């Protein structure tokens, strides 16, 4: 889009990608491994 | 230098992810504080 | 070698300029189109068109001319300086050339 | 028969280890039959415990449901190396999951058994999660 | 540059998600998920 | 430490590696004399107090005999064997090492990272086991 | 805004998954689209884009059909306001073309987002993504402050 | 240029009342107990010290564009959240001591083994990917 | 493995991914864009691992 001169508002989009889908990718995986390894601590405890 | 950058890239990304947990289970009693609850940072609001 | 290996030809350059020969391809196209021109001799007869969605003319040239020093430069100036956009319409290209 | 039959997946496991680009001609012949051998005797291990066990118990325990589909992956891939030759996706690699199985001899089974039940407990939440991150690719695909 | 804006705000972004995480599963509809997992296991133990 | 880290290693003949090269001597002299009382104080026999016992007293062990036999390479004919001795001369870094038993808030924080290293010991395997077949499919994909 | 009570009809469960069904045709639609350069179209994007009214036209009428039946509780709902604004910006460019309407096409990539407000199940689960990252914009004030003064610093 | 370096001159002589008004107020002593004030003194000082220079480099008025820290106070939440885990980096002194020996053990190996390789190779091939031994990466 | 580990890290791995793509057959050279369903091994390794 143009260059320097006259592209530089497209720079939001790579920017609201790279900055949301770096914390989403966070938020979705580690809630993810954190609940359901919880949830197994909690379930080895209880049984023994 | 296959060893050299393998190990380290293993190795300081396991030191650094101690240290993150080390600060954060530190803190661990505000991170999952609740509002009702009372709590130290409460306390301050008494001296003001 | 070139005279020894054929025949006076009659030669058409047909241009694609529609859109998608945009960037590197229209480069290539009249680097091309150039060195093709380059294989000619002075009993040769040619004439540059291009065709984006109606076909015209390159060059100042309607019919056919013959394969001069100065012919050929005039068809490879006017092919530098052409620009790709349009959509492609093979019926309207070959029914002109 | 347990610890025969594991024993064999970790010669299975290690015989298509071997494969690089230019193994002798030898190799290659032996690892043509090999694979072969070992399709043939977990095919049979499968039918033993088929008839040894009834068809309705075998099939209803979920270890041997995916014996079954590296059994019928396995064939699936020799007949399509004949139909088109050139592509191998090593399917019976994943026969190598079995070796999993050791560790209920150590006291390590019970918090790895537990993070599989959880795990599948919540496989609805799972997929669905991965479902809305999909569609967030596909939204900013299309916008760019 | 590095080690506060990268370094820093990744550690605060795990501690915060960490607490988030660990008040959720103590919620009353989050518990009573697990309790009906604990009894469903029980009864499988009894019943091989 | 401070001195491993001044030394130039592109010019090998550099005056100041010249200089730093007596002081390497001393350090070795020092830990030459560490080493043998401690080995008279406790005993090299297995008796449960044996200094070869504790895992950082071979570490030292490593450290002061790799700095000796360097030392008798040399001394027949400087520049004999270069690769060998350039190899030992390695060993060196070990120094900073032992630090950590001797200060004991150190070692406590060492053995923290040890610890976290056994509780996933056994998604460490899982996790191997899995790449392993991602490996071997990939093997089959992309082969030459 | 309707005419109160007056043989209002309400929905029965095949009209749901037929919207559904319009919806994941639309998404699919999209998918099929090769964008080329310099005003060139390939000969499947007239076929492609002639399909637009048919869809235009399905969201309208179940838009109509919500509009009539709750009475304009419609836009209460925020999933509503999303499916309400995709229809309106769909048939201002679809329906005339006198305004600079290219730029109107870009609001049809939120059309897939459909596919969450018609599946309840799939709300539910966005609602736990969101809920875990509003704490979070506290750290993104934090970050912005430090992008900030480190901006001015490699300015001087 | 010249009107942007006018409003610096403005703003140093407000931020300097500020502090001798403080000052004053305060007392000499109990003002320069809290660190805050001890963190505008030296800011003022830094600035006021330049420009009587220009008439009789300035990068130690970029502690004024640490001014903005100020506002934080008033966000609560920011403030607890950013001086929590501050307090509990200066508690884990020796965890970060151990990050700095995996730094310096693995510098002292590659100085050794990787130290002897030369940088001034360049050709026209230039292939960057193959060389990123440089005068910078060494 | 070694060059898994570096897709691994997220360092390189768009280049081992056009390489990937690119491969047409054993002992033959690269043709771009030949096999395009690659592109779901390495997808698929970023969800995994
Ligand atoms: C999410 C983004 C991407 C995710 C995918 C990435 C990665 C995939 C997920 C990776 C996370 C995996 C973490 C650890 C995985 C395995 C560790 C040990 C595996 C393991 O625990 O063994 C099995 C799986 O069987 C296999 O041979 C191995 C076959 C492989 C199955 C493991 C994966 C299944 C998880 C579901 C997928 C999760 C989704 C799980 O055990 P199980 O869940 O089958 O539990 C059974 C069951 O309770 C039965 O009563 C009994 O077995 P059978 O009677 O013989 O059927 C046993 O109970 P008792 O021992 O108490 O009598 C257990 O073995
Ligand atoms: C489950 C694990 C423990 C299995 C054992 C590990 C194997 C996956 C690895 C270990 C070492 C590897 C070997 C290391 C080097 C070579 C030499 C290589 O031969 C050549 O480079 C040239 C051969 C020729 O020209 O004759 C062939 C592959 C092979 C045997 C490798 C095959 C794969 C091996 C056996
Ligand atoms: C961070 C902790 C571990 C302490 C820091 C250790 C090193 C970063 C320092 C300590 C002493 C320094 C050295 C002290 C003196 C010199 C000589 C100085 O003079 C020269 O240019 C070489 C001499 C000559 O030209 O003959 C060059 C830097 C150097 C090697 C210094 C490089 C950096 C060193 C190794
Ligand atoms: C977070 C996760 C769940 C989302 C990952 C997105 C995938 C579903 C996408 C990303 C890359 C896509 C692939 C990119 C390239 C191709 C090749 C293409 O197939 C062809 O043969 C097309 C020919 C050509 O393009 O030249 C279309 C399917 C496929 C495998 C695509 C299938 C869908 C994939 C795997
Ligand atoms: C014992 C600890 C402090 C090790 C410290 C040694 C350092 C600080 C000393 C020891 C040897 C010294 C070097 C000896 C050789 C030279 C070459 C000479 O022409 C200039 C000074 C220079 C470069 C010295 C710099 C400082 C130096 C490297
Ligand atoms: C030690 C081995 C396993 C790899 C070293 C770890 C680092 C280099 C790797 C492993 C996990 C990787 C991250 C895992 C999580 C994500 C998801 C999203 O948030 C951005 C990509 C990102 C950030 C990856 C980038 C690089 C990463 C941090
Ligand atoms: C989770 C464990 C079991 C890993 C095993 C799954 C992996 C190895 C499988 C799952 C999907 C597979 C891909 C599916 C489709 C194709 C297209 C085909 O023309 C080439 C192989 C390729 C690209 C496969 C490669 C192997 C693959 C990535
Ligand atoms: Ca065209």
């Amino acid at each position: 889009q143009g260059g320097v001169q006259g592209g530089m508002v497209f720079s939001i989009y790579f920017i609201v990608l790279t900055l949301f889908g770096n914390y989403t990718l966070l938020n979705v995986f580690l809630a993810i491994a954190v609940d359901n390894l919880a949830n197994a601590q909690e379930l080895t405890k209880d049984e023994q | 230098a296959y060893f050299y950058f393998v190990s380290f890239i293993f190795l300081c990304s396991f030191l650094m992810l101690n240290l993150f947990v080390a600060v954060i289970m530190d803190n661990f009693e505000y991170l999952t504080r609740d509002s009702s609850i009372l709590g130290p940072h409460h306390l301050d609001e008494y001296v003001r | 070698y070139i005279q020894g290996a054929a025949s006076p030809k009659d030669m058409l350059i047909l241009v694609d300029v529609s859109g998608s020969v945009s960037g590197l391809t229209l480069k290539l196209i009249r680097t091309s189109v150039s060195e093709m021109l380059e294989t000619l001799s002075d009993d040769d007869f040619v004439n540059v068109a291009s065709f984006n969605s109606n076909a015209q003319d390159v060059s100042c040239f309607q019919h056919l001319v013959q394969a001069n020093v100065r012919n050929k430069k005039v068809l490879k100036d006017a092919v530098n300086n052409i620009t790709a956009k349009g959509i492609t319409d093979y019926k309207k290209g070959f029914s002109f050339a | 028969f347990y610890w025969t039959v594991l024993s064999l997946v970790a010669l299975n496991t290690l015989c298509v280890a071997i494969v690089h680009y230019n193994q002798p001609e030898w190799l290659s012949d032996f690892l043509y039959y090999a694979e072969f051998i070992f399709l043939g005797l977990f095919m049979s291990e499968m039918f033993i415990k088929m008839y040894g066990l009834g068809t309705r118990p075998y099939f209803h325990s979920s270890f041997n449901c995916f014996d079954c589909g590296v059994i019928i992956g396995s064939i699936f891939e020799v007949i399509w190396a004949v139909i088109k030759p050139g592509t191998s996706f090593g399917i019976s690699v994943l026969r190598a999951l079995r070796l999993l199985r050791i560790f209920k001899v150590t006291k390590y089974w019970a918090s790895l058994r537990n993070l599989v039940v959880s795990l599948l407990n919540s496989m609805k939440s799972i997929i669905s999660l991965l479902f809305l991150l999909f569609l967030f690719i596909v939204v900013f695909a299309l916008l760019g | 540059l590095i080690i506060i804006g990268s370094f820093f705000m990744l550690n605060l972004v795990l501690g915060v998600l960490s607490g988030e995480f660990a008040k959720e599963r103590e919620r009353v509809e989050n518990r009573r998920a697990f309790l009906k997992l604990r009894r469903q296991q029980q009864i499988e133990r009894e019943l091989n | 430490s401070i001195a491993l880290a001044a030394e130039d290693p592109v010019q090998p003949n550099a005056p100041r590696n010249n200089v730093l090269r007596y002081f390497d001597y001393v350090f070795t002299g020092v830990f030459t004399f560490e080493m043998v009382i401690k080995m008279i104080d406790l005993g090299l026999v297995l008796h449960q107090g044996a200094y070869f016992r504790d895992l950082w007293n071979i570490l030292d062990f490593i450290v002061v005999s790799g700095a000796l036999v360097a030392f008798a390479f040399t001394g027949n004919s400087k520049g004999k064997d270069i690769n060998t001795i350039k190899s030992l001369r390695v060993l060196r870094v070990l120094r900073p090492l032992k630090t950590i038993k001797r200060l004991p808030k150190l070692k406590a924080v060492f053995d923290c990272v040890v610890n976290s290293l056994k509780n996933v010991f056994n998604i460490l395997i899982v996790y191997m086991l899995f790449m392993f077949i991602f490996a071997v499919v990939a093997v089959q994909l992309f082969k030459g | 805004v309707v005419r109160k009570y007056a043989k209002k009809i309400t929905e029965w469960p095949p009209f749901e998954y037929m919207i559904l069904a319009t919806i994941i045709a639309n998404c699919i639609v999209l998918a099929l689209e090769q964008h080329l350069p310099d005003d060139d179209k390939t000969p499947m994007s007239e076929r492609l884009d002639d399909t637009e009214p048919y869809f235009i036209g399905i969201f309208c009428f179940e838009a109509g059909i919500k509009i009539i039946a709750l009475g304009f509780s419609y836009l209460r709902n925020g999933w509503n306001v999303m499916d309400f604004v995709v229809v309106l910006t769909g048939i201002l460019a679809t329906v005339g073309t006198e305004f600079d309407l290219r730029t109107l096409r870009a609001v049809r990539v939120l059309r897939p987002l459909k596919l969450v407000s018609g599946i309840p199940s799939l709300q539910v689960v966005l609602k736990s993504i969101m809920k875990a990252m509003i704490p979070l914009l506290q750290i993104g004030l934090l970050l912005f402050f430090a992008i900030l003064i480190f901006a001015i610093i490699g300015l001087e | 240029e010249n009107a942007l370096r006018v409003f610096n001159i403005v703003f140093t002589s407000l931020f300097s009342l500020e502090c001798v008004l403080k000052v004053m107020a305060f007392g000499i002593l109990n003002y320069f107990r809290d660190a805050w004030n001890i963190f505008d003194f030296v800011t003022v000082l830094g600035s006021i010290t330049d420009i009587l220079v220009t008439e009789f480099l300035s990068f130690l008025r970029l502690f004024r564009a640490a001014r903005l820290i100020k506002l934080l106070r008033q966000g609560y939440t920011i403030r607890i959240l950013l001086w929590t885990f501050v307090q509990s980096f200066k508690a884990l002194p020796y965890v970060c001591l151990l990050i700095a020996m995996l730094f310096f053990i693995y510098a002292i190996i590659g100085m050794q083994v990787f130290g002897n390789i030369g940088i001034d190779v360049e050709d026209e091939d230039s292939d960057e990917d193959e060389f990123q031994i440089t005068e910078h990466n060494n | 493995l070694l060059t898994l580990f570096t897709v691994s890290t997220g360092e390189g791995w768009p280049q081992v991914l056009k390489h990937s793509v690119d491969a047409t057959f054993e002992n033959q050279g690269p043709s771009p864009g030949y096999r395009m369903e690659m592109s779901i091994f390495y997808v698929v390794y970023f969800v995994v691992f």
